[PDB]
Parts: structure tokens; sequence; C-alpha cells
RNA sequence: AGUGGUGGCCACUAUUAUUGGGCCUAAAGCGGCCGUAGCCGGGCCCGUAAGUCCCUGGCGAAAUCCCACGGCUCAACCGUGGG
RNA sequence: GUGGGGUAACGGCCCACCAAGCCGAAGAUCGGUACGGGCCGUGAGAGCGGGAGCCCGGAGAUGGACACUGAGACACGGGUCCA
């Protein structure tokens, strides 16, 4: 148990990677969002989706937009599709990976 | 397929009025509808009203007093803050304070003038004058 | 960034009603251009614009701006000291036309004619508050109304300038 | 395109803390890097020309600075681009005049005159603490100055405490601590040029600093950030504060 | 040049047109390719902002370390295995993480000759 | 039925609908696709300089009868050939073969034809850098 | 006539700074020599050390603003006050 | 001391229409039906606070804009102060 | 993804290997068009249209391409080739 600074319990598994914020050298600084896993096929990778409503100044109605974000999935938690997860800005890691999972708020089966 | 109780209710009221009957029986009765019916009755636009347990959805019985020029339901529930009511009031009223607007606010659905006095915005639901 | 004209052209240049009304007005006050009348109407209209925005305005800034408006209106000599916002709408163009410097100086008897007052103003023969003004379109505050006086160096300042005799006879005549 | 470091600063872009007419001319003094930030400082040249009216033309002002007649924090400075920042003491011995730099309620800086006896004390916020080789403790202040002290004296200081610094000889006089109920003068924000007392410290995670709540003299409560809170006394201000 | 910059392709795939020329602050430098020899040959390199960095083009000695923490300066005979590439071990190339054979025996390199200019390793 | 959609969460398709029908008009589509700027013989220029070749007279469309004088000109800018109407009385007398001229649009409805002359889109204003109207008045002299 | 609105003392520069107003009703704006030789009287100043910078003649006014220096030594004005105004006052050819 | 001619842009225009347009006879409902995403959806009880709303800190830099005051003769412009 | 390289610096920026991903009908890909903002013109306003003139940020030195000096450069008034 090492502190990440975010109010969430730590993953039970202790992995040996250098890229687990709970079990590695990397840090966290920047926003925290929440979202859902939509795809997990690439290794140690996750595409988090986020829906939200946007306002049209000329039409005074709402546009529901879907936003995706790539992020890294450490093995300790092993995020899968259908799961509500918490995401934090992180050091640049790949061509596009710039966010990391910190926890799984609620898995798919629930 | 019936989809909005309130709009059918207020339309039914106006369509009774332009004839000018005495008693109206709003078949789609709901708690929010009853709150609304209280609102303008507190400015006596209607006489008494009563709830009738029909076993299915309730029915509201209402007397008219012949004082409703037009009573429409703002359907797209525009949310509005306090400071700009005059634009929306001008959107749905003939003259300065010539009638009311019904706003759903954090405390409970009721009229707009007090909502300015209490200084709380909300979501427009109906207008009438 | 470009500076805008200070006046608003009429939406139609040949309405008989408005044309003849303006004609009567500039006959009364002997202005040089309808542009001038339009400018005066413009500031009239902007006073009213402020009044109308404020009359429906709620908020501390609104009240402060309202008091500023009332105070400036009073200071111009266009309203009574007990004036209230409601009356400002009733302000007419003629209320401002009277407050024109040229109309004031003619109304002081110091001129036989409106255009003679104009000639004096351009020629500087008039002074206000110890400073000379050459513009007959300037709007005079109430507080200065008592100080409107002949410019010292002006030949008209002396009580012997032959035109001033005719001025005095017109005043008494 | 631009290719590195600037050397100019157009008047129109100048910081909002400077009582400088902006459309009279186009070119101003770019401050060189120094103790205080761009947002909380002004060149001394403008202090001489505007805020004191001693010099009408910048050349003459520079001449007077060349004479070295000016004592900021008990040090003469000839640099007519010196950032003279917040809570500095400007002293003119030729005139026996002493002011302290302090912001306005609006967010602009003024020279509040102070007594001569106060002119030697300068309170410095403790920005951060660090360990340097030899196990020595170095404290970095809000104004960028640095003070070295022993390992034993490390706990005498903590970040966000105020040290009354004796600028003429660099001697530490007193350490006002940050605890509930101190007297604090605000530095930046909407609550600028406010002075009050502390009731609560809001521990904010997720990248957001400590929001202290300040209770004014009249009892009104407001909030500001930790870094904007500058302690000046345990219960009353130890310096003349408008 | 050696340009360590934008990928010409978007993540989705749409090819990206360039809109400006490359920048000297953005270019890289050649590979060191540290090799086994009888003497240490090194090149100092002026770098971005006036810094310096020394680079081993030929290496003769290594600092091996015991798990206890005691270090031995020794010679380097040959490289056993280079996980970074298969061509490197064949050509006595020296890189961090490589398995090397010295007089003491098997060591794993825990330092980068390219940037450090010395080679440190752990006895296995 | 009721005009649709109007709901809280339907703004997107309402916007799409209006963008689709924004193609229904003519002026907006003409502006966005810049049809004139690829059909324009004047290349957006209010006035253009040309060289005249030939004098041509035409008959007013019926019931209006009258012989209108005009000229055909090749544009110095690009080289297209276009006819410009000569307004005034005795105008053609001043103009002759091989004359430098300056020409603008006729100011018809949408810039089109005017009144009793067919298709003519332009009128001369200056000939050899001397303005037509004063020569029509005769105050000045052609070079 | 001349009426002084203000006299202040630049002690860092050892000089007196004088703001004043000149009353000239109906008569042209005065020459520099006369205003200098007449202001020199009523503050007990040396002519050489005193310099007048600007006499602003107002439009449509019989009052002209005036603003002038008064140093304490010959060397300081040469060192500080730039040559042009010395030429205007004649203190340098 | 400007006015006229031409060209392009907003209003005129509810001839672009959410406020705020029509589709039997004036151009405009497809021949009919099924249904995916999308959009809109009966009432009552418990929870939530994502939206929605009220209060509160930082921030959205200047110049331009509105207002009072001061300087330039007034104005425009500039400064001080409030939005 | 693994392991390295070079960089001021993290990273497919590169390289060796291991996998089959990732984007697209809430329109990729491709083309047409075009520096972005503070703003400005018009309108009672909803809105419509535009980014020339000042300030901020971005990009360029006929086109391309490549170095040295250097804290800072591929450097309008420094250098090399090609057209």
């Amino acid at each position: 148990m090492r502190d990440i600074g975010l109010r969430v319990q730590p993953p039970a598994e202790k992995c040996d990677d250098p890229k687990c914020p709970w079990h590695g050298n990397l840090k966290i600084h920047g926003r925290v969002f929440e979202g859902i896993v939509v795809s997990d096929k690439p290794r140690k990778t996750v595409t988090v989706e986020r829906q939200y409503y946007f306002y049209l100044n000329k039409y005074e109605r709402y546009e529901l937009r879907r936003s995706k974000i790539h992020a890294h999935n450490p093995p300790c938690i092993n995020a899968k599709v259908g799961d509500k997860v918490l995401i934090a800005e992180t050091r640049p890691l790949s061509k596009t990976k710039h966010f990391v999972v910190v926890a799984v708020l609620e898995r798919a089966e629930e | 397929t019936l989809l909005d109780p309130l709009a059918n209710a207020l339309s039914h009221i106006t369509n009774s009025e332009r004839v000018g009957k005495r008693e109206v029986y709003i078949k789609p009765a709901s708690k929010l509808i009853g709150e609304v019916l209280r609102v303008m009755q507190k400015y006596g636009y209607i006489g008494e009203f009563e709830f009738i347990d029909d076993g299915r959805a309730g029915v509201y019985r209402v007397q008219l007093l012949g004082r409703i020029n037009k009573a429409g339901a703002i359907k797209p529930r525009f949310p509005v803050k306090v400071s700009e009511f005059e634009k929306w009031e001008k959107r749905f009223l003939p003259a300065f304070e010539f009638g009311i607007l019904i706003v759903s606010t954090s405390q409970g659905v009721m009229s707009h003038k007090e909502a300015i006095e209490k200084g709380i915005g909300g979501r427009l639901i109906a207008y009438v004058y | 960034k470009r500076q805008r004209k200070k006046y608003e052209t009429p939406p139609h240049p040949w309405i008989k009603e408005r044309l003849d009304r303006e004609r009567v007005l500039m006959d009364k006050y002997e202005l040089k251009n309808k542009k001038e009348l339009w400018k005066h109407e413009t500031q009239l209209k902007n006073f009213r614009r402020r009044a109308r925005r404020l009359l429906a305005a709620r908020g501390k800034q609104a009240e402060i701006e309202r008091e500023q408006l009332l105070a400036r209106l009073k200071r111009l000599g266009l309203l009574p000291e007990d004036a209230v916002l409601d009356d400002v709408l009733s302000l007419t163009i003629e209320d401002i036309l009277e407050r024109r410097l040229q109309t004031i100086v003619y109304k002081k008897g110091l001129a036989r004619t409106m255009r003679q007052a104009r000639q004096l103003i351009v020629h500087g023969h008039i002074e206000v508050n110890g400073q000379i003004i050459r513009s007959p379109s300037y709007l005079v505050l109430k507080e200065e109304e008592d100080t409107i006086t002949y410019a010292r160096t002006s030949p008209f300042a002396n009580p012997q300038h032959p035109e001033r005799m005719m001025i005095e006879k017109a005043k008494q005549g | 395109a631009r290719k590195g470091p600037k050397r100019h600063l157009k008047r129109l872009a100048a910081p909002t803390s400077w009582y400088i007419e902006r459309k009279a001319y186009k070119w101003a003094v770019r401050p060189r890097p120094g103790p205080h930030n761009m947002r909380t400082s002004i060149p001394l040249l403008y202090i001489v020309r505007d805020y004191l009216g001693y010099a009408k033309t910048a050349r003459e002002a520079r001449k007077i600075l060349n004479e070295g007649k000016f004592l900021v924090d008990g040090r003469v400075r000839k640099d007519y681009k010196f950032p003279v920042g917040i809570m500095d003491v400007v002293s003119i011995p030729e005139t026996g005049e002493h002011y302290r730099v302090l912001p306005n309620r609006i967010g602009k800086l003024i020279l509040h005159p102070i007594s001569e006896d106060e002119a030697f004390i300068k309170p410095l916020r403790i920005r951060n603490k660090r360990m340097i080789k030899g196990a020595r403790v170095q404290l970095n202040f809000h104004d960028g100055t640095n003070h070295i002290v022993s390992i034993a004296e490390k706990d005498n200081y903590f970040t966000s405490y105020t040290v009354l610094m004796k600028v003429p000889e660099r001697e530490i006089l007193e350490v006002l601590p940050f605890e509930k109920g101190a007297y604090v003068f605000v530095t930046q924000g909407k609550n600028v040029a406010r002075k009050g007392r502390i009731v609560e410290i809001k521990r904010f995670p997720m990248g957001w600093p400590d929001v202290v709540t300040i209770e004014d003299e009249e009892g009104e409560l407001f909030d500001t950030l930790k870094e904007y809170a500058f302690v000046v006394g345990t219960d009353k201000p130890k310096i003349s504060l408008p | 040049a050696i340009w360590q910059g934008r990928s010409l392709k978007k993540p989705s795939g749409g090819r990206i047109v360039l809109a400006r020329k490359k920048r000297k602050r953005e270019l890289g430098r050649e590979p060191s390719n540290t090799r086994v020899a009888e003497q240490d040959k090194r090149k100092i390199i002026r770098t971005y902002g006036g810094n310096r960095k020394v680079r081993l083009t030929a290496a003769a000695y290594a600092n091996v370390f015991d798990k206890s923490g005691k270090g031995r300066k020794v010679r380097i005979i040959r490289v056993i295995e280079n996980p970074a590439n298969r061509q490197f071990a064949r050509r006595n190339i020296i890189t961090k993480g490589a398995i090397i054979e010295t007089e003491i025996g098997k060591a794993k390199v825990t330092s980068r000759p390219g940037q450090d200019g010395v080679v440190n390793a752990i006895l296995l | 039925g009721k005009k649709a959609p109007n709901g809280e969460f339907a703004g997107r398709k309402l916007k799409l609908k209006r963008k689709k029908f924004r193609w229904s008009d003519i002026r907006y589509k003409r502006r966005v696709l810049r049809l004139k700027e690829k059909s324009d013989p004047l290349e957006g220029a209010p006035q253009a300089r040309g060289i005249v070749l030939e004098k041509i007279a035409v008959e007013a469309k019926q019931p209006n009868s009258g012989m209108r004088k005009a000229v055909r000109v090749q544009l110095i800018k690009n080289g297209k050939v276009v006819t410009a109407f000569c307004p005034g009385d005795g105008a053609i007398k001043f103009i002759d073969e091989h004359d430098e001229v300056i020409i603008e649009g006729i100011g018809g409805p949408k810039g089109g034809s005017m009144g009793d002359i067919p298709g003519i889109r332009y009128k001369v204003v200056k000939v050899n850098r001397v303005s037509l109207k004063e020569l029509v008045k005769g105050r000045k002299e052609k070079p | 006539e001349i009426r002084i609105k203000e006299i202040k003392e630049n002690k860092l520069i050892g000089r007196k700074e004088i703001y004043f107003e000149i009353y000239h009703p109906g008569e042209p704006t005065p020459s520099r020599k006369d205003v200098k030789g007449k202001l020199v009287a009523m503050l007990d100043l040396n002519p050489e050390t005193t310099v007048i910078q600007y006499i602003r003649s107002y439009f449509g006014s019989y009052i002209s603003k005036g603003y002038a220096k008064a140093y304490d030594s010959k060397e300081r004005m040469l060192y500080i006050e730039p040559e042009y105004i010395l030429i205007r006052d004649g203190l340098i050819e």
C-alpha cells in the first residue's frame, strides 16, 4: 500500500511493472475523469469512453456526445469491457497513451 | 399515444374556456398536475378543484371562473436563472406581469413572481394569462 | 477599430410629416444642418435608452447607474430637482434645444436673433465661466447658466459697441 | 518567426498591477528576472518617475539611480529594470523617506509610507524547505531569497510561516507560525488588500492548494488560497497595513 | 538529419501534412554503438543548452558490483546475450541489460554506455 | 403534424435538418460554392479596363421599340469578349474603334439586364481615362 | 502677473520645482526673458541656476500655465539638465 | 462640404422560419406497409445528485464597449472609478 | 507489448522481437476551402456574415535541402549545394 492521493482503496494484486502507479515509478498529476471500458484488445491498453450533453446556443437543446480516451491498463487491476473505471492524467507513455486507470469503480457483471 | 399529461391538461382547460363551460374533468391526473392546479388557484384563475380516485390514474375535477385568456404548457422545459426572466416572460405574456409563469425549482413547483422574490431559478413548465 | 458617427439617420428621408416637423424645428432654432437636429435627437434617444434599460433593471449596479443618470439629467438643467425616472421619457427634443448654448444666449437677450447669437459665439464675443467657447452646439449645464457673460477682450464687452445699443433696445423693446 | 528570448515589452501588454498610462506611448521597461514575479513587481524606474514624481524623463531617473541614492532592503541598486516587488521596503536616506510596497483593493501596487524604525524589518513567507549537502537546511522565500540554517533548527521553521527578516544585516528576528487565529494580510485575488483572522484550513487534494478562510475585523467570513495568505501577526498586524 | 518528431500518420490513419520545417532542438544524434576493445575510447559531446555528455565508442573495462554493494573494476572479455537485438551480441556491442562475460563470470549491465560513458553491471 | 423535433436532446438532428434545407435556397448556396467567382468575367472587380472592337446597335424588346447603341470590348484583364451599353444621347459618336475604356455593371436586378435592352450586363464609365458622362454633357474633350 | 500654484523640493536632486500661472489679458504670450527676470524676484533665486521649461498658452484663455526649475549649483544643471533647454534659455550658446 | 454611379455584406425577409414559415386548389406528403440507430415517451413509493438551480475561491490578460467624474475650449481621445 | 537506442527531456521519435489491433454512418478516408483568438458590420433582439488595419499566439524569408558558431538557429541584413 502506497498512496496515490485519490480516495480509493488500493488494488489487492502487487505487480512488478514500472508503470503501475501503485507499484511503479510513475506519478499522477492532472485531471481525473471517470468512464467505461469499451475495448481492451491491445496489450496493457484501454480505450475509455465518456458520454456527455452539450448545449447548442442557437437551438437551446442538448447534444449528447461520446468521447473516447486511450489509457494504460496495468495488470494489477486488469480492466475489462463493461466496467466503470477511474482515469488520471499521467506521463506520456506511448504515441497516444496519456492517461492511466487508477481503479475499477464497478465491473461488468454488476 | 398519450405522452405528456400537463400539455393535454392545459389545452383541455383552454378548449373548455373558449366555449366557457363550468366543469372540466382532466382525466390524466398526477401529483405534479395537482401542484400546478394549486398554483394559479392561489391567484384564483380557477375556482375549487377536487381529486377523484378512479382506480387507474386519478381524475381532477375543476370549476372555471372564466378568467383564462390562454394557458399553454411550455413543453421543452427551458431551464432559466433568475436574472433573465424578463426575456422568457416577454416570450409568453402580453404585457408587464400580465399573468404568470410556472417554474419547477429546487424547493417545489410554483409560480415565477415569488421565485423572483425568493431569487431561485428553475425549469419553466407552463405559462398562463 | 473605427470611430462611429454620433447620429442616426432617419429610416426614410421623405416622409412629409417628419420633414415638415423638422423644418418647423430648424426654423425655430436656425441650425445649420439637419445633421445637428439628428445628433440632438440621438442623445435624446440614448438618454431614453438608458432610462428604459434601467427601468426594468434590477441589481446594485443598476441602481447606481440609475442615480448617475438622474443626477446628470438634473445637472444639465433639463429636469426639476425632484425629478423621477418616470418623467424622463416625457423629455422632448425641445427640452434639449432650449438648453443649447445658442438658444440660451439668445434667451439671455444678448442677441437680437438666433443667427446673431451664432455669429457672436463663433467670433468668440461670449464667455462662459471665464473660458471662451466657439461652438453654438454645446449643451450648457444648469450651474453655468448664471455665468454666461460677454468675453472680456470682445469689443461687445464694452457698453459702447454700436451693435450692443441695438441689442439693448431689442431687449427692452 | 520568433527565435528565442525577448528583450522588449509593449506598453499595452503590461501587467494590470502598474498605474501606468498605456496609450500615451508604446514601449515600456521589460523587467529583468529578479526576486519577485512579473505579476507582483514593477521596475524601479516607474517608481521614481510616477509614484514619486522625482524624475520626469527616464534618462534623468537613470542618472539618479546611478548616483546610488536609493536603499531598497538596505541595498543600493543601480538597475533601472529591478523588479521591486511585494512587501519590499524602499528607503531614501537623502530624504529620510520610507515606504512599503503593497497591493490595492483593486489589485494594483502603492507605496504605503512607514516609520523609519519599521523600515529594517521585512516579513518573508517560507515558500519551501530543502536539504543541501552538509545536511544543511535551506529555505526559499516568497521573494526568491534563500536562507541557510542548521539541521537542529529545521523544526523552528515550516513552509507558510512568516520570518521577520532584518534586511540590513540579514538576521532572523521572529517566526510567526501558521496556526488557527493568526492575523493575515492577503496578497492576490479578489480579496486583495484584506486583513483578517483564520478560522479553518481547507485540506484540498487533487492539485488544489489549501483554501484558508479569513474572518475580517467586522466578522465577515471569506475564503482565499494558502499561497495568497500572508501572516503578519498572531493577533494584531505587526506592520502598518492600510 | 536525425529527427525525433511527429509521426506522419494520425492515430486513425489520415496522413498528416507538414506545415513547418524541422527544428534543431528537435533532431537527435547518431548511435554510439559501444564495442569491446583493448582501450577505452570516448567522445565528449556538447549538447542542448551547453551541457556535455561523454560517449564510449570502445570499452575495455567495467565496474561490476556484488549484491553486497562492493565494486570491482575489471576487464570485459565478451558479451554473452543482448536482449535488445540479436545482431548486437554477434558484433560485441555493449548495451544496458546485456549479459556479459568478464573474468569474474556473468554480469548484467545496469548502465547505458551511450549516455553515462562508463559501464556498470551486477555479478550474477 | 407538429414541426419536429423540438426536444431537450434532439438539437443535433434539428441542426442537421436545417443545414440540409439551407441548400434549398439560392443565395447562400451561390455564396458558399462561389459560382460567380468561377463564372465571373469581371473577376469580382467593380470596374474593368478593356479595348473596344466594334459598334453594335440593337432593337428594344417589344412593345418597346428603339435602336440602342452599344459596343463590344475585349477585356485587358483576361481577354474575354463582352458588350457594354452606352447610355446617353450621342454617346457612340465619341467612342470609336480601338479605344481604351473602363466598364462596370449595369445595376440590374441581381445585376442582370435592365429594362428594354437584352442581356447587356455592363456600361462604360471612362473612355481613355476620361469619364463618359461629362463627354455626354460635353464639358470635357475626348483625347 | 504671476501666481504660484505650487513649489516643491526635489531633495534627491537638490532643486525647487515651481508650477505657476501667468495672467496676460489681451496681451500676447510673454517672452521667456521677461518671465524669467520677473519670477527671479519673489523667491530670491540666482538667474543662472533657474530654468523655465514650458509656458503653455491656452486657447481662448487669458491664463497661461507655466512650469520651471530652480537648481542650487552650476555643475548639477549641466550634469543633469540636457543641453537643449539650456540653449532655449540661452545658458548655452 | 459632401453628393452621385458601380460592386460586395446585414436588415428589409416569418424568401431560411428554435423564438418564427408552408406542403387539397397556388412548387412542395413517397403508392402502400415493416423496423435498426436516433428522437419523444403513463402514473405512485425509495435512493442519487449526472443534468437542472442557489451560494462561494481561482481563472477567462490588455485595448475596444456602457456609465459618472477630471484634462485637453467642448467633443472625439486620454485618465480615475463601477459594470 | 518486451528490450534497448538517441534526445535537454517522456514517448514507435528510432531500432530487434512479440501480438492483431486502432479509426469510420454522434461521418473516418479523400477533396474544396482556410492562420487561430481578443474582435468587427448589421439587426429590436434570436441571429447572420467576415478575421484587412492594433494586441496575443502560430508560420515564413524565391522553392527545396544541409550544416558551423553558439545558452538560445537551421539564423531577412551569417554559410554550402540544387532549381
